[PDB]
């Protein structure tokens, strides 16, 4: 169950980030939306920055240091 | 220079630790296991010169997975554009990026 | 964060107490034998560092190999101690 | 055996700490090899599930692979239960 | 609330240090057939306060030829590291629950060694420097022995977690399991804390307020060592719904161990420096290595390896 | 590569420069030598933890052990030189000439 | 007599009682009358984060169940 | 030093070098280097004196700095490639750091001063072992990583080594310093041929090792450490002086001796790759080495320097210790030119 | 190079199993025994495809099976299960050792009913 | 974010600058202790708990204690301040360059966006990957244990022989 929930959450966050990127980068001369940086079409595990780049600092800090700082 | 005693005697002194796609304890995968495996399978058995000349796509994918230079550049460009837009006030963040949203289980 | 706050509180309280005690009345107006002990301690501390990851190493499926390696490290440590003992590195004669 | 007996007698009267340490070390080295429970310990370590038991695609030629966790096929921890 | 918890951990420790000074004086007196302080307060319950007030309102004697930076840092470091080693101790719940708590204790002690060296080098006096060097040698040797013993003990625990230590000792006592290690651990803790028969340093330059800082740090270290020994070898039963029983039992065991420290100091004469140095490297270290080998081999040969989680 | 790696490499370079520029004492040279190993340990552990190289986690421990053994050897040589000459000054090491 | 040592030992015991009892009381107070969750591993931390998310009041200790699903 | 401890340390040095030469892991190679240095220091400090202590201290400082640089290069290579296997390094900066560290270990210029300093500080056996083994190992590492070596930097260091060795040997008078500068020049030749043919590198290594062993063992036999001390050997055992003279002639590259074969093969290999100026300059610069070889040979073999009076007692007594493989090393260092095509076997 | 394909938010919506970790852990062995088939299908899909986007339907089926399992539990043994997961929730480590009585009552309830 | 790791790295570099300026052996040792503590903080913040505690314990308790002990038993300028100022200026210039934009004019190319960005979303379960990898020194790593133990024994013999004298 947790694997399915994690996959769904990751996909939803990626879609939200893609929509926001499309909204923001609508005036750049040459900027494809959702363009990958890999030559392969294989699925690549999203980076932490790719998911929490455009979110709040509290959420970023929680996601990056929550387990390390919890004692 | 290189007396390959390990290959001659069938030993495993350090070939287990040579690469990160080998057998790991508890089957813990590496960060770039797939990219390294693809690069190794491309470059195996063709020699160093041909490996450098031909498996450039695989090597570039491996290096991109390792260092994340291009991904970081893209994210920084997006962040810079967003900051410039919100400085003028033309662009406003959505509620979920603003901080008013329900997370997912 | 919690550990950092605890350390900061401890250091701050210690400094405050030391400064209060310091200014409350102030209102106005080579030995070779000793050196070898340090080197032996450093080497045995390195051996201890090697021996530290033992509790987790007992959970592996190669119990025989793990036991052999741990006993080998301990035997080498004992051999170093015995060599120093026989060569009189532990003597405090003068 | 007279010489070794005399040596042991003198060591037990002069360096009892060294005699005890050497005896403990010798027992520590020898006993695990001549023990029946080492295999039990190895099996217990191997029986502990850390990773997820990824299932296999059924091909019709897996008689020893259970189709359900409660099926009689597959490894059983009855020995560990009675231990 | 976390700051409240930190203060509740800190201030009672200092109060316990002061009343431990009082209790030590009274116990030594009664063992020596005297009475001990029973005049300053009712049954002498004002002597720590009087001593603290006098030491605070006493004139200091900071040397002109001294490094002020080290002269100030050394007592601060000593007191901070004395107070820091109480945050991972469970009683029954640690203030800071760490996955690797034992290694934190070892690192804190190893850093606490620095205070003696810095204090000796701050006075710019040759003789105090020599005394500090001898103290450093003794402390580092017994640190090696303590580290090996603590490694040996935790092989029956499965991890470096003191909560897991409590869970392991739920049934029986690690002192029943490994009493020779308990003997050597107790003696090595005595030598590390520099109590008799190992008080070679006291058998000087600091005075008035800064001296009280070192005294409090040393007594806090003694109490912490006794509490750690009680947790490690005299594990009490923990009930999740009534944690106060475990706290009472743990405090009683810690008091018993500290009283035993005072008892030993009263009873025994003093070792010589070379005699206590030969005591470790030629009597404790070989036995410690042999018992470490035995405790490595025992879980494997008996199929009793503790769980990692 | 992020800026943390840049700072670690800069620290290693500074420690290396300090070793190559003696002032009076040989002890300071050993201290600068030990700083380089600290920077190397930090860089190695950051790289290994970032890439989840599980089997490589034992490399920093081996590096630390060997470098501490080298430090002990250097301290032994330094105390021998100090016993011979009276001070740990590098100026006394001039009997041999090129 | 020897029982005159007890008041000092009593004060020491009272002082040493405070840390553990205070820690337990604070842990039960800041977690809704329950023991503080021990997140020694990433699995436990993920469980805590999921509990906080499903609670929605940004408190992991606010537990929900059958009355919440249906 | 106890004989058992001495042989244990020698075997530890050899085992470290063997680990370096057989390991396919950078961590294991670094471990081998560390073990080699650790076991080598007491060999230098065997005969205890302030000069030996100073030489050992300088050697330790140099080797520790080189090891730190090598480990930094390994880490940098790991950062950009994530590979531990010793192959063509994937980062130019890491390759440059590795090349500089290995040059410092070998003694190539401008990292050469410690070579004469330590060689003068330590005794003859220590100098022999130092030169031979401590140049055997890093050359193996360089041969393994040859395909990524920067030719410009490698050839610059090689030519600097040749020139510095020639001039230092010209000015020096001490036999051990002369041997150190000779070693520097020969290492320069080897590293010059390295980026083109590791087989030629190995051939030069073998010939240089044979000649150095012969020369050092002759010096030990004659118990001479200076020019004037060697000038008295003709009055006690003139055979040794003649053997030393022919060995010195061979080390200078004079045909038809064995020393001409490495220079000849290196010149051929370098001129195959359309490189003429470098072989020409390298060949012309060896004349300085031959000059100080000939100057040393004048004082010992071709002339008769004045002797002393106790040399009569020296005549009365006889040498006791026998050198191992001395005649074989003398023959192999002067009469193996007609066996040159064995470099195919060496390949 | 190329455009990453991502499913739209409409097909990423499904009724989540909104229960706490204590509730999930209380009904863990029974959940694994009863909803074994969809869970194993989803895990095999994930380990073969190596792509989250290729096994969304299996995840939805897993969620549906979990919801059905919890509804079946609530219809019959709501109170014994409530006591069991209340007992489990108190412990910081959520151990099964301290609730051997509530677990026994819950197992007796589910065995008799379902 | 708060650039906590970046601040720790800057403090690490500043301590290195001080201890390489070397006002005195004791002050350099103290600066090296501070820098070691900062590096332990860096690795602990990254997530290497066992390796950070190992560096703390070994380095500070054993390695820098014997350095001070040797220095303390010996007891035997504008250049230091100038070097310290130059190092601080260089570090501040590099930090400003990196924060303003990608400082690629150095021999390496650095992009500054976040050590949380450079992380990964993966996670283990009911075990520590670092702890398991380090404990693999006995199951795997048999050769490493043998060579390290032999090196340590030879180092004991070496320090015994060198300090003998004669
Ligand atoms: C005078 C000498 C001074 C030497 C040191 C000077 C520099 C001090 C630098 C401090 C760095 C702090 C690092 C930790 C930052 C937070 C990281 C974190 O959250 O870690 C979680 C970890 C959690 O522990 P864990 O290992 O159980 O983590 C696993 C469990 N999870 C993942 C669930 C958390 O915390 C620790 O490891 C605690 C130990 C920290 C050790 C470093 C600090 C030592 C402080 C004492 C020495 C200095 C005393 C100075 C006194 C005054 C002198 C004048
Ligand atoms: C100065 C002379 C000292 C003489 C010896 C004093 C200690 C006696 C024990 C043997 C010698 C010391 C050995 C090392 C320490 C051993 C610790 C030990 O076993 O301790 C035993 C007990 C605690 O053990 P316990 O039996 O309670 O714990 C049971 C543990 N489980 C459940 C795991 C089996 O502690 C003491 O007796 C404390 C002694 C020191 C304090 C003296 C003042 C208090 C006197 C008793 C007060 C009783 C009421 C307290 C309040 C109750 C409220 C409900
Ligand atoms: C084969 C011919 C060798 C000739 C030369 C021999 C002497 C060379 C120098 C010493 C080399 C030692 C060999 C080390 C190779 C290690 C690999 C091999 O030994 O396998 C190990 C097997 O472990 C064994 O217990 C041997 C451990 C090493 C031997 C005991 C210690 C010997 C130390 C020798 C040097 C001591 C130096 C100091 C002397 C005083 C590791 O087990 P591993 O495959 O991975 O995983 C478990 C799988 N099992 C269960 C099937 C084994
Ligand atoms: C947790 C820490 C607790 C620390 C204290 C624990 C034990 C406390 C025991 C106190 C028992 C009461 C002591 C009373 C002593 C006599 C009081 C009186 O005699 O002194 C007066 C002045 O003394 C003070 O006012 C009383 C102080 C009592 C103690 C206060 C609490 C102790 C301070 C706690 C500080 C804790 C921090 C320090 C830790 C080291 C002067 O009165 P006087 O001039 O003759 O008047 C004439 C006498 N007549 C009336 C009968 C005719
Ligand atoms: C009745 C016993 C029943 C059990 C018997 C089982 C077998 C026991 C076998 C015991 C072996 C005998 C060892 C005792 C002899 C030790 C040598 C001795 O007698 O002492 C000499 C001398 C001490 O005399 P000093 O006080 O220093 O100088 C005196 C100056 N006038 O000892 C030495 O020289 C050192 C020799 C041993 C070094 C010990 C160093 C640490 C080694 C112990 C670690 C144990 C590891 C276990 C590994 C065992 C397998 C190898
Ligand atoms: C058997 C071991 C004993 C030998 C070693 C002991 C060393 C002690 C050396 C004695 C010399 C005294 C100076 C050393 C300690 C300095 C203490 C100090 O600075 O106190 C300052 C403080 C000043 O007054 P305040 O309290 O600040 O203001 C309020 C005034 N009522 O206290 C004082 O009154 C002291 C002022 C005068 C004392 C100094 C006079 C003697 C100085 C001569 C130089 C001797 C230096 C000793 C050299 C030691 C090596 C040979
Ligand atoms: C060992 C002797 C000198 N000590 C004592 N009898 N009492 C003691 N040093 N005085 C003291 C009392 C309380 C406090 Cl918080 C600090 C110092």
């Amino acid at each position: 169950l947790f694997q399915a929930e994690k996959d769904r959450r990751v996909l939803q966050m990626l879609r939200e980030n893609l929509e926001e990127e499309a909204i923001i980068m609508k005036d750049v001369p040459d900027w494809k939306v959702g363009e990958s940086v890999f030559h392969t079409t294989r699925w690549v595990t999203p980076m932490m920055g790719e998911l929490y780049g455009l979110r709040t600092n509290e959420e970023i800090l929680s996601a990056t240091y929550g387990f390390i700082w919890y004692t | 220079p290189f007396f390959d005693v390990q290959k001659r005697l069938g030993l495993d002194l350090d070939r287990w630790m040579t690469i990160q796609s080998a057998e790991q304890p508890h089957k813990i995968p590496g960060r770039c296991h797939a990219f390294e495996k693809e690069w190794i399978e491309c470059a195996h058995g063709i020699g160093g010169i041909r490996a450098e000349k031909e498996c450039k796509i695989e090597f570039d994918d491996f290096v991109e997975c390792l260092l994340r230079q291009k991904t970081m550049k893209r994210l920084s460009a997006i962040k810079r554009q967003r900051d410039k837009l919100i400085k003028e006030g033309k662009y406003t963040p959505p509620p979920h990026h603003l901080g008013k949203e329900d997370p997912r289980p | 964060m919690n550990i950092m706050l605890t350390l900061l509180t401890n250091v701050t309280l210690a400094s405050l107490l030391v400064l209060i005690a310091f200014w409350l009345p102030q209102l106005n107006a080579f030995s070779m034998k000793f050196f070898l002990v340090a080197i032996t301690f450093l080497l045995f501390d390195l051996e201890i560092a090697l021996l530290l990851p033992l509790p987790w190493a007992s959970q592996t499926n190669n119990l025989k190999t793990m036991l052999t390696m741990a006993l080998f490290l301990l035997i080498l440590l004992a051999a170093s101690l015995a060599y120093e003992w026989t060569q009189k590195g532990l003597e405090w004669a003068e | 055996a007279g010489r070794i007996a005399s040596f042991l007698k003198n060591a037990w009267a002069k360096e009892p700490v060294l005699v005890a340490s050497f005896a403990i070390g010798g027992l520590a080295i020898i006993l695990p090899s001549l023990s029946p429970y080492t295999n039990y310990a190895i099996r217990i370590n191997r029986a502990t599930p850390y990773n997820y038991p990824v299932p296999l695609r059924d091909d019709g030629n897996m008689p020893d692979v259970p189709s359900h966790p409660q099926d009689p096929q597959g490894p059983s921890l009855e020995w560990l239960k009675n231990l | 609330m976390f700051m409240i918890n930190i203060l509740s951990l800190i201030i009672p420790i200092l109060l316990a240090v002061a009343f431990l000074t009082l209790v030590e004086r009274k116990v030594l007196g009664y063992m020596q057939l005297r009475k001990g302080p029973n005049v300053v307060g009712p049954y002498g319950l004002l002597q720590p306060i009087a001593d603290a007030l006098k030491l605070f309102t006493k004139e200091p004697l900071r040397p002109a030829t001294s490094s002020i930076s080290m002269f100030i840092i050394a007592p601060i470091l000593a007191l901070s590291l004395a107070l820091t080693m109480w945050v991972p101790l469970p009683m029954p719940y640690p203030l800071i629950n760490m996955n690797l708590g034992v290694l934190f204790m070892l690192a804190m002690s190893s850093l606490a060694v620095y205070s003696i060296l810095w204090s000796g080098w701050a006075s710019n006096s040759k003789y105090a420097l020599i005394g500090a060097l001898r103290a450093v040698a003794q402390t580092i040797s017994y640190e090696v022995t303590l580290a090996i013993i603590l490694l040996s003990v935790l092989l029956m625990n499965g991890s470096y977690t003191l909560s897991t230590l409590i869970t392991t000792q739920e049934h029986i006592w690690m002192i029943f399991t490994s009493w020779p290690l308990a003997m050597m651990w107790f003696i090595s803790t005595l030598a590390e804390t520099n109590r008799a028969p190992f008080d070679l340093t006291e058998g000087v330059e600091y005075a008035a307020g800064p001296f009280a800082m070192f005294f409090m740090a040393e007594y806090a270290n003694i109490i912490m060592m006794n509490a750690f020994t009680a947790i490690l070898f005299l594990g009490a039963s923990h009930d999740p719904h009534t944690p106060e029983l475990y706290t009472i039992n743990f405090v009683l065991k810690t008091l018993a161990l500290t009283i035993t420290f005072l008892w030993i100091r009263a009873s025994y004469p003093r070792f010589r420096y070379d005699q206590l140095m030969h005591l470790l490297w030629k009597s404790f270290l070989p036995l410690t290595l042999a018992l470490c080998m035995w405790h490595i081999s025992l879980p494997i040969m008996t199929a009793s390896i503790p769980p990692q989680s | 590569m992020p800026l943390v790696y840049m700072n670690i490499i800069m620290a290693f370079a500074i420690a290396l420069a300090g070793l190559l520029m003696y002032r009076s004492h040989l002890m300071s040279s050993l201290l600068c030598l030990e700083g380089m190993m600290l920077s190397l340990f930090i860089m190695s552990t950051l790289i290994i933890l970032n890439t989840h190289f599980t089997l490589a986690n034992m490399m920093p421990i081996i590096l630390l052990v060997f470098a501490a053994c080298e430090a002990a050897l250097g301290l032994s040589l330094l105390v021998m030189v100090s016993n011979t000459y009276g001070t740990d000054y590098v100026q006394n090491l001039n009997l041999l000439q090129c | 007599m020897w029982f005159e040592i007890l008041p000092g030992i009593a004060v020491m015991a009272a002082c040493l009682f405070i840390p553990g009892m205070a820690t337990a009381h604070i842990h039960k107070f800041t977690n809704g009358g329950k023991e503080k969750r021990v997140a020694h591993f990433s699995y436990q931390w993920n469980l805590m984060e999921r509990d906080r998310c499903i609670s929605g009041v940004n408190r992991y200790h606010v537990t929900k169940g059958l009355e919440n699903i249906d | 030093m106890n004989p058992i401890i001495y042989t244990t340390l020698i075997m530890t040095v050899m085992s470290g070098t063997m680990l370096v030469m057989i390991s396919s892991h950078w961590l294991l190679i670094w471990i081998g280097f560390e073990m080699n240095l650790l076991a080598m220091i007491p060999v230098l400090m065997k005969n205890f004196n302030p000069r030996a202590t100073e030489a050992a201290t300088k050697y330790f400082l140099t080797q520790a700095t080189a090891s730190m640089m090598l480990m930094m290069a390994i880490i940098i290579n790991l950062l950009y490639s994530g590979q531990w296997t010793i192959t063509k390094m994937f980062n130019p900066v890491a390759m440059t750091m590795m090349t500089m560290a290995l040059a410092m270990k070998l003694g190539l210029s401008p990292f050469h001063f410690w070579v004469p300093e330590v060689t003068q500080g330590i005794s003859l056996q220590a100098g022999l072992l130092l030169l031979t083994w401590q140049k055997l190992a890093p050359l193996s590492v360089l041969c393994q990583i040859s395909q990524s070596i920067n030719p410009n930097l490698m050839l610059t260091m090689a030519m600097l080594s040749i020139l510095i060795g020639g001039w230092g040997g010209l000015n020096q008078t001490q036999l051990r310093k002369i041997m150190a500068y000779s070693s520097i020049a020969h290492m320069g030749w080897m590293t010059a041929v390295l980026p083109y043919n590791t087989t030629m590198t190995i051939l030069n290594l073998l010939i240089y090792i044979t000649m150095t062993l012969a020369m050092f063992m002759l010096l030990i036999h004659s118990s001479a450490t200076t020019t004037l001390s060697l000038s008295h050997t003709w009055n006690k055992m003139p055979v040794i002086t003649s053997l030393m003279m022919v060995t010195l002639l061979s080390m200078g590259g004079l045909p038809p001796l064995s020393g001409f074969m490495p220079k000849w093969m290196i010149i051929q290999e370098m001129t195959k790759n359309e490189s003429i100026i470098m072989p020409t300059l390298m060949a012309m610069t060896a004349l300085l080495n031959l000059y100080f070889y000939m100057r040393l040979a004048y004082s010992s073999s071709l002339t008769m320097f004045p002797s002393t009076n106790n040399m009569k007692m020296k005549w009365q007594f006889e040498h006791t210790k026998q050198m191992k493989l001395l005649p074989t090393m003398i023959v192999l260092s002067t009469l193996v030119l007609p066996m040159t095509p064995a470099l195919s076997s060496l390949n | 190079p190329g455009i990453v394909e991502l499913p739209t938010l409409e097909d990423l919506k499904v009724q989540e199993v909104k229960v706490s970790s204590s509730v999930l852990k209380a009904a863990a062995h029974h959940y694994g025994a009863q909803c074994d088939k969809p869970n194993k299908e989803f895990m095999l899909c994930r380990w073969e495809e190596k792509d989250p986007r290729r096994c969304l339907e299996e995840g939805k089926l897993v969620n549906q099976c979990a919801l059905d399992f919890f509804r079946q539990i609530k219809r019959h043994c709501a109170e014994p299960f409530t006591e069991y997961w209340t007992c489990i929730d108190y412990s910081g480590l959520q151990l099964f050792r301290h609730c051997r009585k509530q677990q026994a009552k819950f197992d007796e309830c589910v065995l008799d009913k379902l | 974010t708060m650039y906590i790791a970046f601040i720790l790295s800057t403090i690490f570099v500043i301590g290195f600058v001080g201890f390489s300026s070397k006002p005195s052996p004791i002050y350099g040792g103290l600066g090296l202790i501070v820098s070691g503590g900062v590096g332990c903080g860096i690795v602990l913040n990254f997530g290497g708990s066992f390796l950070g505690l190992m560096v703390f314990l070994i380095y500070l308790g054993g390695m820098l204690v014997v350095f001070g002990y040797t220095t303390a038993m010996a007891t035997e300028n504008k250049t230091v301040f100038g070097a310290f100022v130059s190092g601080l200026m260089m570090e501040f210039c590099m930090v400003y360059y990196a924060l303003k934009e990608e400082e690629v004019e150095i021999i390496f190319k650095f992009n500054g966006l976040g050590d949380w960005v450079i992380y990964d979303t993966g996670d283990s379960g009911f075990f520590s990957e670092e702890a398991m990898g380090i404990a693999a020194l006995y199951s795997y790593g048999t050769w490493l244990v043998i060579v390290t133990g032999w090196s340590l024994l030879i180092g004991v013999v070496v320090i015994m022989e060198i300090t003998r004298g004669n």
